[PDB]
């Protein structure tokens, strides 16, 4: 087992971004293995553990009453563990809004039922986290394009609801992705795939964009970028390890008590760039949170 | 007006040999913390596991409504700590037992205020 194994997960090495592979078929050396997690503790706990794990370590954006907006946080099972990670994981007075196609019970301050294309919100959000996955994504009966549906919705979420220092957390496969998205990482201060250890033998992947700068830094093209990720996947098979889970004492995120201001797109300057590049500064109104569900309706 | 009581058919439902609410999202934690019955976090001790609370309410898992006034969830939103012995059915733990108002402990299993 190398050091990578006592770690929550890996990130995509540098190297393998300045790459322009062409998209190959993912073959992972140990597809289907599963991990062995500690005694009745449940995948997407462990998980979603491993995730905050590993936001631990980057240059987060922690105001006091921080918004989050969690998208995908329902299961099969009726429950939210992701949800009730992040609950565990974000400093207490935080906003958790949590929504979901099909019903469930959440820890979550508000719960929104529906379609994400539904979900409408006037105020911004400091940190995105969205585990939506298509069933529907299982039958590839053609290439792997990029695809569209909830992804569509996410990028234009990102563009206009995220708060520049603002962080996202966004999951993806080998066939649930978008060229889009790829493209929003250059928007941001630093972006990397992160897998998970407890979920190495799967092609699922976490794009995380670290502190939103609201305009290209890197020019991205994101049918290359998933050719690059799935070429990482292929030649780096990493070993299923749950050992990052049996240390829980540095867990909690540590509230930065970031500053949050209400500048226009004429008082953003260099200096102010520097500061959202590194977690210090949050810009975005700090208005009350109004969130609503569109209902269609039918005779 | 006819009150559909879920606190007692749930008792009469396991007393009569029933498989017990299971999906209850047990958290990672130090085993380490006060103990306390309800928390705004994990407080599980070596002697307890914790739970979500939306995960452990009867009356959220079931979607009914809540017999507190205006329909306010005490799990929603929180961690209940349940003892290891008693972890295989958590729901049915939290109705049973009750929470001590001195120290914030289950009354039979770490209220000592007697
Ligand atoms: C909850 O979280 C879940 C998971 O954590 C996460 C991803 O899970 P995954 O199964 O690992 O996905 P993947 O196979 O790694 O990638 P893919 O895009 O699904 O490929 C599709 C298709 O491509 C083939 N393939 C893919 N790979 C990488 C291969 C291989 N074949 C090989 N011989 N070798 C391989 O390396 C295979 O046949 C697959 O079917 O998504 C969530 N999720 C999954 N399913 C659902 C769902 N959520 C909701 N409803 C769902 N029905
Ligand atoms: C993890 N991280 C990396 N970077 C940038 O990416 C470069 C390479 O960072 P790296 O993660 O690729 O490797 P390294 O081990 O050098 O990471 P370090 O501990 O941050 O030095 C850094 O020098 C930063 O410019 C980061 N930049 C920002 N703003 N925030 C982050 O969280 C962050
Ligand atoms: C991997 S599951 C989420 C698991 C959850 N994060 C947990 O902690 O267990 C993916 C979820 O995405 C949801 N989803 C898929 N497409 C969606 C869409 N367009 N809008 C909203 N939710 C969607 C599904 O309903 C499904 O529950
Ligand atoms: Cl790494
Ligand atoms: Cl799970
Ligand atoms: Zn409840
Ligand atoms: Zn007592």
């Amino acid at each position: 087992a190398s050091s990578q194994a006592w770690q929550p997960g890996v990130a995509m090495p540098n190297l393998y971004k300045m790459q322009r592979m062409l998209l190959e078929k993912c073959d992972l050396q140990n597809y289907g293995d599963s991990a062995t997690l500690p005694k009745g503790i449940m995948m997407n706990v462990a998980k979603y553990t491993q995730l905050c794990q590993y936001l631990n370590t980057l240059t987060l954006a922690v105001p006091y009453n921080m918004r989050v907006i969690h998208f995908g946080a329902g299961s099969d099972k009726g429950v939210a563990p992701g949800t009730a990670v992040l609950r565990q994981w974000l400093p207490t007075g935080t906003l958790l809004v949590d929504s979901d196609l099909n019903d469930f019970v959440s820890d979550a301050d508000s719960t929104l039922i529906g379609d994400c294309a539904t979900v409408h919100t006037a105020n911004k959000w400091d940190l995105i986290i969205s585990d939506m996955y298509d069933p529907k994504t299982k039958n590839v009966t053609k290439e792997n394009d990029s695809k569209e549906g909830f992804f569509t919705y996410i990028c234009g979420f990102i563009q206009q609801k995220l708060a520049l220092g603002g962080s996202v957390a966004i999951k993806i496969t080998e066939h649930s992705w978008n060229a889009d998205l790829y493209k929003l990482m250059g928007h941001f201060a630093w972006w990397t795939a992160f897998v998970t250890n407890v979920n190495a033998s799967s092609s699922e992947a976490f794009l995380i964009g670290c502190n939103y700068l609201g305009k290209p830094r890197e020019q991205i093209d994101g049918y290359v970028m998933h050719a690059n990720y799935i070429f990482w996947r292929n030649t780096n098979p990493i070993q299923l390890s749950s050992y990052s889970l049996f240390d829980m004492s540095k867990f909690p995120l540590k509230l930065r008590g970031t500053a949050v201001m209400s500048l226009k797109e004429g008082q953003i300057n260099d200096m102010i760039l520097s500061l959202l590049s590194k977690g210090r500064l949050i810009i975005r109104e700090n208005n009350r949170v109004v969130i609503s569900s569109d209902v269609l309706v039918n005779n | 007006a006819f009150a559909v009581d879920a606190a007692k058919a749930y008792k009469d439902y396991l007393a009569s040999g029933g498989q017990p609410i299971t999906n209850c999202v047990k958290m990672l934690c130090t085993h380490t913390g006060t103990g306390q019955a309800i928390t705004v976090t994990p407080e599980a001790n070596m002697d307890q596991e914790s739970f979500g609370g939306a995960s452990c309410c009867l009356y959220c898992r079931c979607h009914i409504d809540h017999p507190n006034p205006k329909g306010f969830c005490d799990l929603k939103g929180k961690y209940v700590q349940i003892p290891t012995t008693c972890a295989n059915d958590p729901v049915g733990f939290t109705l049973k037992n009750t929470v001590c108002t001195v120290c914030g402990m289950w009354k039979g299993y770490g209220c000592s205020c007697d």
